[PDB]
């Protein structure tokens, strides 16, 4: 058991579940 | 103690997510419990060693060590448990470093899920997840971008001049067309706080389906 | 009396939309008032004899008659004016019948423009403008619709059966099933109404951008 | 002047308007 500390979760795949909520707000538009 | 490090997090509202890392998986679990997997790979292939189960309310924490011997094969979805059952304040402290990756987790998901979008005369106003002091982003129809936190403020200009803001103390001192933008959506954050609270309260009587996310109002 | 035939129109926060019919045009405008542009044709053109403004509250009636002589050419968009202006109860008999075609027509938009929609674990509800005893459509997540209105009470099946109901005098006799989804539908109504009036106060108070359409809640 | 209250508005016209209101809802579709 190495640590987790460290780890980056912060990725692209995460980028796009963010754009994902805010796809919504997205209707006007 | 833990509590003196973070608060225990809140995963209610939050889309599911699954999200791999090179020692771990958190995940955001459909029944809005939050789930970190320990990962370790041997023989080219990665395994589970243990599984801390939040649940949606940071306050229970499920702990297992899944067995091969010695482990479980990496999946679309967590292991299912064959058990350590404890409370935010009786974590013990080996544990309190993996429960703020996932607490550091959600507090980052939580800042980017809208809660609240408002659609003004001038700009959509987006009250985010992360409260108190949840972040504050007015994307104005003309171009212009605003964002809050609860330390810095973010500017952006229809140019794109891309700038940021100590707590105010910058405040007086700016374009005083940009005094206009930053009045109105100091506006809109007051109205998505009131809105916040009575809807909040309304939901904490009702009891069924969630009142957020909440899209009001158009144009 | 005209008040009573009919109550003054509303057209708050509903769309813009220039309807053109064979004798008329009713429009509601930008600014959210009414427009009723009563049309000739002579010479194998289309004219405009007189104009019915309606504030958005249905309490002002601006009425004026354009003169080519005798009139002006059909628009994209209604004369302006160069006129009398009523108050609902002093409006005059020779124009009521026209303010109840405007008054009609904004009724039925009403009852098709949604004021809250709100998700649950089974279904979308909509809460329609049309207020009171506003329209209230439920469409269940499997397939099957409900429909309310002040009278009747239309449900489809998920075969497509298509059916209705009166007031309720129906209501207990019903494939339980059935009994299902209406007890069901009728608690997204309690919650819709609840919201309505919550929101509709804070609304109230604040005075700015519209609370009102509003989708509420996900999946 | 004759009369309008026979005016028929209802037309297809109106239905797309009609179309476009509940569209938005129609964001987790």
């Amino acid at each position: 058991d190495d640590d987790i500390d460290d780890e980056m979760f912060y990725d692209d795949h995460l980028e796009a579940y963010f754009e994902q909520l805010a796809i919504p707000g997205m209707i006007y538009e | 103690t833990l509590r003196s490090i973070t608060s225990p997090l809140v995963a209610h509202r939050l889309k599911p997510i699954r999200q791999k890392t090179k020692k771990a998986v958190v995940s955001i679990l459909d029944s809005e419990e939050v789930c970190v997997e320990l990962v370790k790979e041997y023989a080219s292939q990665e395994y589970v060693k243990e599984v801390l189960q939040i649940s949606s309310d940071g306050n229970t924490i499920t702990i297992y060590y899944p067995n091969g011997g010695r482990g479980f094969p990496l999946a679309d979805r967590p292991p299912s448990p064959t058990i350590s059952r404890y409370s935010f304040d009786n974590l013990p402290e080996k544990y309190w470093r993996k429960y703020q990756y996932a607490s550091r987790f959600v507090q980052l998901v939580r800042s980017k899920s809208p809660k609240i979008t408002y659609f003004t005369r001038y700009a959509k106003c987006i009250l985010m997840e992360n409260s108190p002091g949840a972040d504050f982003e007015v994307w104005f129809y003309d171009g212009v971008k605003i964002h809050k936190t609860e330390d810095f403020i973010q500017v952006i200009e229809k140019t794109g001049k891309s700038y940021t803001l100590k707590s105010e103390s910058e405040v007086n001192s700016l374009k005083e067309e940009i005094k206009m933008y930053m009045d109105h959506a100091n506006e809109g954050h007051r109205i998505c706080l009131a809105l916040e609270s009575i809807i909040s309260e309304e939901e904490r009587k009702t009891r069924s389906a969630p009142f957020f996310p909440i899209i009001i109002g158009r144009k």
